[PDB]
C-alpha cells in the first residue's frame, strides 16, 4: 500500500520510513535502472530480496527524537527556540554583536509532562553537544 | 603657591577631548570658550583638550573625562598644572593603528563608520 496511488519519486541515495504493524521501518533505495531519479509506476518490479545491511556511519537515527514526538506545547517550544536557537545556530557572528546570551533556564512542571524530552529534542535538532546530568 | 595647579574633578560633559573649568578661574587666567590649552601630568607626559566652562565647578579643581584622565597617568585627588598653547597648527598627515583586543569582532573597513 506504500507505492500504491503514490506515484512517489525515488532516487538512488534515499531513506525512506514506512509505519505499520505497530512499527516502524526505513529503507534504502539502493539501485535504479533510471539513474539518479525517477518516479514509480505500475511498470515497474521491485526486488526486495538481499540481506539487510548496516548504518553508515553518519546517518542519524529516525528513532531518534524530533520537534515531531512532542505536542501540546508549541508556545513553550516556540519559546524555548526563540531564546536558544540563534546562540547555537551562530555562535562566533553573536559572538562579535556585545550582547550577553541568557546561561541557565530553568524548566518547571507537574511529573510526565514531557521536559526530558524537550531537552532531547531541542538538544538533537540542532547539532549541539548534549551531555547528561542525573540527580 | 600658583593658581594654575589644580586638582581633577569628575565628569560631567561626555565629550573626550573637553576639560573645564569654573568662571573666576577663567577669568583669573583670561580664557575664552574656544580655546586650547595643554595640562601636564605625571611621568612627564602632557595632554592637549578645549577649555570650555562650567558653573558647577569648584574653585581650584578641573573636570576631565577617563579619557584624558588616563593618559596623564592620572588618579583622582592628584595636581596637574595647565598652561595656554596658542600654538594652532593644522595637521597634514594622521597615522593611527587599532588595539587587537577591542577589534576582535569586527574585519574590513573602519574609516566610514568609526573616524568619518
Ligand atoms: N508532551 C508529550 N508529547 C509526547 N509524549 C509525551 C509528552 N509528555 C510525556 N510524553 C511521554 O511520556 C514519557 C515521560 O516523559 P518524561 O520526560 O519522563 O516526563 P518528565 O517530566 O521527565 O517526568 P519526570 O518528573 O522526570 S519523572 C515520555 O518519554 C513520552 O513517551
Ligand atoms: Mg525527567
Amino acid at each position: 500500500p506504500y507505492f500504491l496511488e503514490a506515484y512517489r519519486p525515488i532516487r538512488k541515495g534515499d531513506i525512506f520510513l514506512v509505519r505499520g504493524g505497530m512499527r516502524a521501518v526505513e529503507f534504502k533505495v539502493v539501485e535504479t535502472d533510471p539513474s539518479p531519479y525517477c518516479i514509480v509506476a505500475p511498470d515497474t518490479v521491485i526486488h526486495c530480496e538481499g540481506e539487510p545491511i548496516k548504518r553508515e556511519d553518519e546517518e542519524e537515527s529516525l528513532n531518534e527524537v524530533g520537534y515531531d514526538d512532542i505536542g501540546g506545547c508549541r508556545k513553550q517550544l516556540a519559546q524555548i527556540k526563540e531564546m536558544v536557537e540563534l546562540p547555537l545556530r551562530h555562535p562566533a557572528l553573536f559572538k562579535a554583536i556585545g550582547v550577553k546570551p541568557p546561561r541557565g533556564i530553568l524548566l518547571y512542571g507537574p511529573p510526565g509532562t514531557g521536559k526530558t524530552l524537550i531537552a532531547r529534542a531541542v538538544a538533537n535538532e540542532t547539532g549541539a553537544f548534549f551531555f547528561l546530568i542525573n540527580g | 603657591n600658583r593658581p594654575n595647579r589644580l586638582i581633577v574633578d569628575e565628569a560631567i560633559n561626555e565629550d573626550n577631548s573637553v576639560v573645564s573649568l569654573s568662571q573666576p578661574k577663567m577669568d583669573e587666567l583670561q580664557l575664552f570658550r574656544g580655546d586650547t590649552v595643554l595640562l601636564k601630568g605625571k611621568k612627564r607626559r602632557e595632554a592637549v583638550c578645549i577649555v570650555l566652562s562650567d558653573d558647577t565647578c569648584s574653585d581650584e579643581k578641573i573636570r576631565m573625562n577617563r579619557v584624558v584622565r588616563n593618559n596623564l597617568r592620572v588618579r583622582l585627588g592628584d595636581v596637574i598644572s595647565i598652561q595656554p598653547c596658542p600654538d594652532v597648527k593644522y595637521g597634514k598627515r594622521i597615522h593611527v593603528l587599532p588595539i587587537d583586543d577591542t577589534v576582535e569582532g569586527i574585519t574590513g573597513n573602519l574609516f566610514e563608520v568609526y573616524l568619518k
